[PDB]
């Protein structure tokens, strides 16, 4: 389920601790350290000037890389207050050092409900917000039109409709939309929706 | 409630050693990052060392590596900085702070480490007012504190009774290697022949105190 | 290493002015950057953290913002208590570095100095050294030229100066220039003159040796 949400991010590279929240009242951080030998590490965080807490790490194969992660508690995560994080080798040498506003690292589901249908305009796209995610009145979407060719139309706060009228005829077209949080919010592009296809007119 | 209280500074020769203490109340020191930051007199802030929570991992600035050791004792809720092989350039006021909000939120008041090579008491000379001072106006007088080491000297006028209009200047290091400063006060000319003016010069490192009656000279 | 280059190193503004300090990370580093205010004799006081967040109790006229590698602190309407020195701080993995500091001083109206010259006291002469002292009292701004003339000859590099910081009441400065000569040198000349230049005006104060 969530295994493929994290799978998106891991191609952000090993030099940064990849963290994200699913609904702004939770948080998960991981890094990939291909096995070729576990070792030992420490995960510390500080919330404001509260005494530093320790998150218990967990280990799991991925295939043949190893994924070390941990999960924060809801009382720490539910505030838009900076939160420090730290991963330290047992020798003391620091691996990662990071400050996040949890509201800035939200990763959404893919939007569902994508429909394509001709308009006297010459096509109209509609789709639904990512399910089981609140604050839908603030999502940022993006469509992708492909024929080979690709084009991305940016759609801003709370719109679930596209009015593309500048097309070709007698060509196959493919459409997909992604979603992310938007000026008191931020995060990462969701995976793409399931695509929809439409054979254009003459 | 939250409070850090440092002790242990003082005077030390080059190569000698000193151990500084940082007593902390109103929070458990074990659960926090602690840092030592120092400030040379008249200069900016320079990080010195850090210690981590629960694991006591230590990290030092390149300049103090090998010679300085940060440590903590949880039973006394105190952090220590043991300084060895002290150089003259180590002279500074030393703070200990507490990690918070991604920075240092609580700092101690600081303790002064003075690495000295000589001890020399100061010479005080009068800066006498002129006879050409503005009659129904004001005149200036002072004390010249020459050739002392190390710092500081402190100067007062009339044991603290005279403060308004006093400028005691920053010490300047002469090319002799010793410090020198002056302290001046502006006063009314009518009071010059009635009022008595005493500068009080204290140089604690030499355990010397000098009191000068600065008087109008004339003939 | 990480460098933090703070600019300007000083600025003069009037009360109620908008001020911006800027701090440039020599390189690629986390936005764990904070700002401290420091006043003479006191520890640093944390103002802003996470480059933009106001520390609890800090007034709203303080603001933090970032753009690329440039971190700026802005004070929107300067009040008398805000005149102090300011540092930026960056933390990376283990190294913590500070900006070189910025001093914020009060702009006040021009005030020319009282000028006094002090001859060496006979007491110091017995030691073979003579210090002639020139005092510029309660002036603004701190920029001024102080020139020593001994029997009408301009002196080179046998003087040192010292400046007080801005007065808590008149927002002015005071300066001392001290001229050091051997007793032998001092006794073979007659007129000692101290000339202060500031803008369009020079003022010379002098004494004649032996003349009281
Ligand atoms: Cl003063
Ligand atoms: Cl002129
Ligand atoms: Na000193
Ligand atoms: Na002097």
């Amino acid at each position: 389920k969530f295994e493929s949400k994290a799978a998106l991010l891991a191609a952000r590279g090993p030099e940064e601790l990849l963290c994200f929240t699913e609904r702004l009242e939770d948080l998960v951080c991981f890094w990939e350290e291909a096995a070729s030998g576990p070792g030992n590490y420490s995960f510390s965080y500080q919330l404001e000037d509260e005494p530093w807490k320790l998150c218990r790490l967990h280990q799991a194969p991925t295939a043949g890389a190893v994924r070390f992660w941990c999960s924060l508690p809801t009382a720490d995560t539910s505030s838009f207050v900076p939160l420090e994080l730290r991963v330290t080798a047992a020798s003391g040498a620091p691996r990662y050092h990071r400050v996040i506003h949890i509201n800035e690292v939200v990763l959404l589901d893919a939007p569902v409900g994508l429909v394509a249908r001709l308009a006297e305009s010459g096509v109209v796209l509609r789709w639904l917000p990512p399910p089981e995610t609140p604050m839908t009145s603030h999502i940022r979407y993006e469509v992708d039109v492909s024929a080979g060719s690709v084009q991305r139309v940016e759609i801003l706060e709370g719109r679930t409709e596209c009015v593309l009228s500048n097309l070709r005829g007698r060509t196959r077209y493919t459409f997909a939309v992604r979603a992310r949080m938007a000026p008191s919010f931020g995060g990462f592009w969701s995976a793409w929706s399931e695509p929809v296809s439409l054979l254009t007119p003459s | 409630e939250v409070q850090l209280v440092e002790s242990g500074g003082g005077l030390v020769q080059p190569g000698g050693s000193l151990r500084l203490s940082c007593a902390a109340s109103g929070f458990n020191l074990r659960s926090y990052y602690m840092h030592w930051v120092r400030q040379a007199p008249g200069k900016g802030l320079e990080w010195v060392a850090s210690i981590s929570p629960y694991y006591s991992y230590t990290y030092y600035a390149d300049s103090v590596k090998g010679r300085f050791t940060i440590s903590a004792d949880t039973s006394k809720n105190t952090a220590y900085l043991q300084m060895n092989s002290l150089r003259a350039e180590d002279t500074a006021v030393y703070y200990c702070a507490r990690h918070g909000y991604g920075a240092m939120d609580y700092w101690g008041q600081g303790t002064l480490v003075t690495v000295f090579n000589q001890i020399k008491g100061p010479s005080v000379f009068p800066l006498a007012p002129s006879s050409k001072s503005t009659s129904g106006g004001t005149a200036a007088l002072g004390c010249l504190v020459k050739d002392y080491f190390p710092g500081p000297v402190t100067v007062s006028w009339n044991s603290g009774a005279l403060t308004s209009g006093v400028h005691t200047f920053p010490a300047v290091l002469q090319s002799s290697g010793l410090y020198s400063l002056s302290s001046v006060v502006t006063v009314p000319s009518s009071s010059l022949g009635t009022q008595t003016y005493i500068c009080n010069v204290n140089h604690k490192p030499s355990n010397t105190k000098v009191d000068k009656k600065v008087e109008p000279k004339s003939c | 290493d990480i460098q933090m280059t703070q600019s300007p190193s000083s600025l003069s503004a009037s009360v109620g002015d908008r001020v911006t300090i800027t701090c440039r990370a020599s390189q690629s580093v986390s936005s764990a950057v904070a700002w401290y205010q420091q006043k003479p004799g006191k520890a640093p006081k944390l103002l802003i953290y996470s480059a933009s967040s106001l520390y609890s109790g800090v007034p709203s006229r303080f603001s933090g913002s970032r753009s690329g590698t440039d971190f700026t602190l802005t004070i929107s309407s300067l009040q008398p208590e805000d005149f102090a020195t300011y540092y930026c701080q960056q933390s990376s993995y283990s190294l913590i570095t500070f900006g070189q500091g910025t001093k914020v001083e009060i702009k006040r109206t021009v005030a020319a100095p009282s000028v006094f010259i002090f001859p060496p006291s006979d007491e110091q002469l017995k030691s073979g050294t003579a210090s002639v002292v020139c005092l510029l009292n309660n002036f603004y701004p701190r920029e001024a030229k102080v020139s020593w003339y001994v029997d009408n000859a301009l002196q080179s590099g046998n003087s040192q100066e010292s400046v007080t910081e801005q007065d808590s009441k008149d927002s002015t400065y005071s300066l001392s220039s001290t001229l050091t000569l051997s007793k032998a040198d001092y006794e073979k000349h007659k007129v000692y003159a101290c000339e202060v230049t500031q803008g369009t005006t020079s003022v010379t104060k002098s004494f004649n040796r032996g003349e009281c």
